[PDB]
């Protein structure tokens, strides 16, 4: 659904402490202010792509303390007393992500710090998120997909297990006498989902990369000052200790011209990136849409069969569907 | 500037002679270069999300508007009836009607009706009681009518059922003649 | 002068519109200085260099070793007189603040004319067969002339040069072979006849020639800059360590600007100088200890407006500073007095994304008008006007009355017409 | 449905079999890596 | 050319010292290096 948000200084990439650096910035002429409105308007773009996905409904309804569904069990999903579910927590286990203080550092992350590079916080927290999918749950066990349209409308679970077995094409009758076969084949099927996650084996490599491929480019990033460009050395201080400033100015000129180019290139992979995370995120915000407020008849859209209904969890930077 | 003695050429190429004119004038050629190659990326760029756009407003146009949608919130919120188009600068702007039911009303009601061994379902509808009676009402609005033999089909018994009720059935026929 | 300054400053324009924004430093700026120089006073020789009385032929050059000095060089301006003087690898304005490595220092004399072959990639009949220089070479060449010294009424004949050989030397390599040249074929045997020549000869210096003739005292200095622990160094003088503070730190002629803390890295004999992955130096042997460098600035500053049109009060979050660590951290007490308020107050706040100060903290959860992140917002409003943090609210709050037997069915219905704008 | 892959080898693009070249190029800094993981990625995603 | 005396780098090499032919050869391998990450952004673009 989404990526992390960065910030980039462009004087303190470039020049450090220098201010004989920092003047041939300004003579040289500076493109930062746009590399940074090309930044800012894709961290605003990914909180955007966030709130699509998750906050379509904004009356957070609550779990039903009686809990008798008709055979059907749930326990797994609906949160527990951050307030996450069972299988929101494996997931959560699953992928391994990558207040720093001064004091602290005085590791890559403080390599990053001490040269402009800074991750900003996403807006909503992983407990909003977990609100947000606990609501919807609530709203499709009790209501069905009436609450979708506007109003929720309480249902017993069989009669909409009924209504939907009429929305494939198959008549009621065929639920009324199987339900209890059918209540413990989703419950078999729910325990499988579970013990397929609590095993070693990893399906998030789709929320993995996004994580490795933003490290990557972060400490590329670093690794790139250590390039000559033309100069006689990639150290400011060596250039400007041994060199007097008529001559130190064509040296720090090669080193401005290859640390821009350097910024640009990691500016424009950054956008070309964030455009396939928002058309994931718009395809993740159709899926919840169609699947989870309604029943589709569309072909393999909710999953290989003939689809019933479909339930949300919340992982880390992305969205589960259990179809 | 570009590293150049100054972003003018007219000065470059008033105080300096060719070969020391040269260097300059090529730095900025570079920077001017990088410049334009900046533009022209960002504007392919921006093209790309354009395009999604555009194909995103053709769907909509061919299934809101030729067509009555059954996608859920693809055509606004609530039960689609209708679009219109309008046009805008550079875009598009789309009216969709919409259905949205209210003045909710509790009701108690059961799978199926039990009438001599039979279970009775509705064939579209759901059976409803205002606490002394039992009918037959559509789901998204409410009107109610006796059960008959036309309302719903038979089959299979009333034991496998869980929340089966007793009831009659009218069977029309009969009675009137 | 302002954090809203600074805001202005980097955005280009006079007028600043609601919301948060991210900035530059310009808070800080360095005003000391300290130097640390190695403890020689043994003043490098100027005397057994330049005044030597006897100086050896191009062909076989003395190169003497100098180390253990200051180099101190303006001992020299009220003796000599030089009339060249070029150095290569570095600035002659530079050579009183720095400590030179590996210096060596060859001396020769040569004609006028030659003079100017002394120099990297030439060719004639110094550069090739009697001395040569690296392409990559760091130093400085002296000549000056010696006409009183190195000539003689009758003439001076005790000056040779190579004439004659079989290919070109390489830089700094010496030849001293006094072999029969042999012009063609028959070899000479040591006849010395016709085709085979004695390959060394002599310079003839009368008083009453041509300047171009006349004899020429070259000495050339060789050195490495910034490398491996230094031994000669020039006229500075120490000054006691200010620690912790944004300061010019100018070691062993590395100058920059930073701070400096102890370290446990362990540097072979040969080492003095540490770089780390962006090939920056960040240890520095100073008491023979290991220091190490840390920058100036570190981590990022926000600030929150709601406006020039509004009001001139803004809010500022620091993302990496617990509080009560911030005036270290953001180097206070060399900041302007406007600029210290922000660092202490009353109205401070430990939010997860930093510390918020500037903003007064409510406890009613609203919409969301200026995100800061992770979970809070900002607005300004009244209580008089000022600047409020909350926590966002997800939205209303229900429930839906379940039950197995209970069901709820529309009774009306409404037509509603929305609009939805795409380009 | 899918595109051409391609390689690309930077240094005998940029340099041919000039050793004193190829020595430039990495004195320079190499960034010749970064192109080749964007082509691979391009590569893979054209077969699935 | 990209600024250098010419567009091959024999004719630089033969005709130059290695310390006049570093500045040629980094001009040229400055623009080489444009002209690839050229190439890849474009392919990156069309793979979208
Ligand atoms: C729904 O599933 C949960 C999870 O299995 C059931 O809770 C567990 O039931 C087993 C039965 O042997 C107990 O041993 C566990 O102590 C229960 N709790 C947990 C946390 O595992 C729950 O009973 C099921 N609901 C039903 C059967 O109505
Ligand atoms: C439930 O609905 C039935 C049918 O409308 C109601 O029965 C009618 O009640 C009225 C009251 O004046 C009588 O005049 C009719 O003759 C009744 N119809 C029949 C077929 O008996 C019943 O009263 C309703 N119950 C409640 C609690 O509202
Ligand atoms: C180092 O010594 C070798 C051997 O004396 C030199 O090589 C000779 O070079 C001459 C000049 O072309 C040739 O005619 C000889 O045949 C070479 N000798 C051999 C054994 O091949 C070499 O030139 C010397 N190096 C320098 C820089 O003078
Ligand atoms: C900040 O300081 C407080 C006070 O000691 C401490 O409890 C807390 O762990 C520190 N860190 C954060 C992130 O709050
Ligand atoms: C249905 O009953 C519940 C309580 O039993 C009540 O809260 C709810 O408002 C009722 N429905 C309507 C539409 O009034
Ligand atoms: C509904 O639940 C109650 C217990 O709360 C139970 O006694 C009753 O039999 C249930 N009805 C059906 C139809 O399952
Ligand atoms: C329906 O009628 C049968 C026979 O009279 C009886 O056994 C059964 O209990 C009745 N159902 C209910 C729900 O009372
Ligand atoms: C150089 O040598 C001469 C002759 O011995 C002597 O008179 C003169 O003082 C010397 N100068 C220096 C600076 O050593
Ligand atoms: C400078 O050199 C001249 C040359 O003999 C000498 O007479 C004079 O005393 C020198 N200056 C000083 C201050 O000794
Ligand atoms: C150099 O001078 C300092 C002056 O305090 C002294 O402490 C030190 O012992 C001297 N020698 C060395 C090798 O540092
Ligand atoms: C706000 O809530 C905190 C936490 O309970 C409490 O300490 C504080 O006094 C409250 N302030 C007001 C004004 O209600
Ligand atoms: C439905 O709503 C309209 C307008 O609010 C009202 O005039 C009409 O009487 C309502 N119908 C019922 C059955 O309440």
């Amino acid at each position: 659904v989404s990526m992390t948000k960065t910030s980039v200084d462009c004087t303190m990439y470039i020049c450090g402490d220098s201010i004989e650096c920092s003047n041939l910035l300004l003579q040289y002429g500076s493109f930062c202010t746009q590399l940074n409105r090309a930044l800012t308007g894709i961290a605003v773009e990914q909180d955007k792509n966030t709130q699509e996905v998750f906050a379509q409904v904004k009356q957070i309804y609550k779990t039903p303390p009686i809990k008798d569904f008709g055979g059907f069990n749930f326990s797994q999903i609906l949160p527990d007393p951050s307030k996450r579910s069972f299988i929101e927590d494996l997931l959560f286990n699953k992928v391994t992500l990558a207040i720093k203080q001064y004091g602290d550092c005085l590791d890559l992350i403080c390599a990053q710090k001490f040269n402009g590079l800074t991750v900003l916080p996403p807006l909503l927290t992983d407990e909003m998120i977990a609100q947000y999918t606990s609501a919807l749950l609530a709203g499709t066990i009790t209501s069905g997909w009436t609450f979708g349209a506007g109003a929720a409308l309480q249902i017993p679970f069989a009669m909409q297990m009924a209504y939907r077995f009429n929305g494939i094409g198959v008549t009621q009758n065929v639920l009324y006498e199987n339900q209890k076969l059918i209540a413990n084949q989703f419950n078999s099927a729910i325990g499988k989902i579970q013990d397929s996650l609590s095993s070693t084996a990893s399906a998030l490599g789709k929320l993995q990369d996004v994580v490795n491929q933003n490290a990557q480019a972060l400490n590329t990033l670093v690794k790139q000052l250590s390039s000559n460009f033309g100069a006689i050395s990639s150290v400011l201080n060596d250039i400007l200790s041994r060199l007097d400033p008529p001559e130190a100015e064509v040296q720090i000129d090669r080193l401005i011209t290859g640390r821009l180019q350097s910024l640009q290139t990691y500016v424009t992979q950054q956008l070309i990136r964030a455009a396939e995370i928002r058309a994931s995120a718009n395809l993740a915000a159709t899926k919840m849409s169609e699947c989870v407020l309604g029943q589709s008849k569309r072909v393999d859209f909710c999953g290989k069969g003939y689809h019933l209904m479909s339930f949300p969890q919340s992982a880390p930077h992305g969205v589960v569907f259990l179809h | 500037n570009f590293g150049a003695i100054s972003s003018v050429l007219n000065d470059i190429l008033s105080r300096l002679d060719p070969p020391e004119a040269e260097v300059q004038i090529d730095r900025l050629i570079t920077g001017r270069l990088q410049s334009l190659q900046t533009y022209v990326t960002q504007q392919l760029i921006r093209a790309a999300e354009i395009r999604a756009s555009a194909n995103l407003a053709a769907t909509k146009m061919s299934e809101c508007v030729l067509g009555q949608s059954k996608r859920v919130d693809f055509c606004g919120k609530g039960y689609h009836l209708m679009s219109f188009p309008q046009s805008a600068p550079h875009g598009v702007v789309f009216l969709h009607v919409t259905y949205v039911p209210s003045q909710e009303k509790n009701f108690t009601t059961t799978p199926a009706i039990c009438h001599e061994g039979k279970a009775h379902f509705p064939r579209e509808g759901v059976f409803v009681s205002n606490g002394t009676h039992w009918f037959v009402t559509q789901r998204n609005f409410y009107e109610p009518q006796i059960i008959t033999t036309d309302n719903t089909f038979v089959s299979g018994s009333c034991d496998v059922v869980i929340g089966i009720v007793n009831n009659t059935v009218y069977d029309p026929l009969q009675p009137e003649l | 002068l302002d954090p809203l300054s600074e805001a202005k400053c980097t955005l280009k324009s006079l007028t600043v519109e609601k919301g948060i924004y991210q900035t530059s430093n310009f808070r800080v700026q360095p005003t000391e200085s300290i130097v640390r120089f190695p403890n020689i006073t043994n003043l490098c020789p100027f005397g057994e260099v330049f005044n030597a009385t006897t100086f050896a032929s191009v062909y076989a050059w003395n190169r003497k070793r100098i180390s253990n000095c200051v180099a101190d060089y303006s001992v020299l301006y009220n003796s000599t007189s030089f009339s060249t003087f070029k150095c290569y690898g570095v600035s002659p304005t530079k050579l009183n603040d720095l400590c030179f490595t590996n210096v060596y220092a060859d001396s020769f004399v040569v004609r006028g004319d030659e003079v100017r072959q002394i120099a990297p990639g030439q060719t004639g009949r110094i550069a090739d067969y009697n001395y040569k220089l690296p392409d990559d070479f760091t130093g400085c060449v002296i000549a000056w002339n010696s006409n009183n010294l190195d000539s003689k009424v009758g003439g001076n004949y005790n000056y040779l040069y190579r004439l004659f050989r079989k290919s070109n030397l390489k830089p700094f390599e010496r030849d001293i072979s006094t072999e029969i040249y042999q012009a063609g074929s028959t070899p000479c045997n040591g006849v010395e006849g016709f085709n085979c020549y004695f390959p060394l000869q002599s310079y003839g210096f009368h008083p009453t020639n041509g300047v171009g003739y006349q004899p020429y005292r070259v000495v050339v200095l060789s050195f490495e800059l910034l490398k491996a622990p230094a031994t000669v160094c020039g006229p500075k003088q120490s000054t006691n360590l200010v620690k912790n503070k944004c300061v010019n730190f100018n070691f062993n002629g590395l100058t920059g600007t930073g701070v400096l803390t102890e370290s446990s890295k362990k540097f072979l004999p040969f080492q003095q100088f540490g770089r780390d992955i962006a090939d920056t130096t960040d240890a520095v042997r100073d008491t023979l200890e290991i220091l190490d460098i840390t920058p100036c600035s570190f981590g990022g500053v926000s600030v929150i407006t709601p406006g020039t049109n509004t009001s001139n009060q803004v809010a500022v979050l620091y993302q990496d500073v617990n509080c009560t660590e911030v005036p270290v951290a953001i180097h206070a007490d060399q900041l302007t007095p406007t600029w210290r308020v922000y660092s202490t107050g009353s109205n401070v706040f430990q939010t997860r994304a930093g510390c918020l100060i500037g903003a007064e903290h409510v406890n009613n959860t609203y919409e969301c008008d200026i995100p800061i992140g992770a979970g809070i917002c900002a607005s300004y409003q009244t209580n008089s006007q000022a600047i409020i943090a909350y926590t966002m609210s997800l939205g209303a709050e229900n429930s839906v009355a379940y039950a197995n037997n209970s069901i709820a069915i529309p009774t009306n219905f409404t037509i509603s017409v929305t609009t939805e704008i795409l380009p």
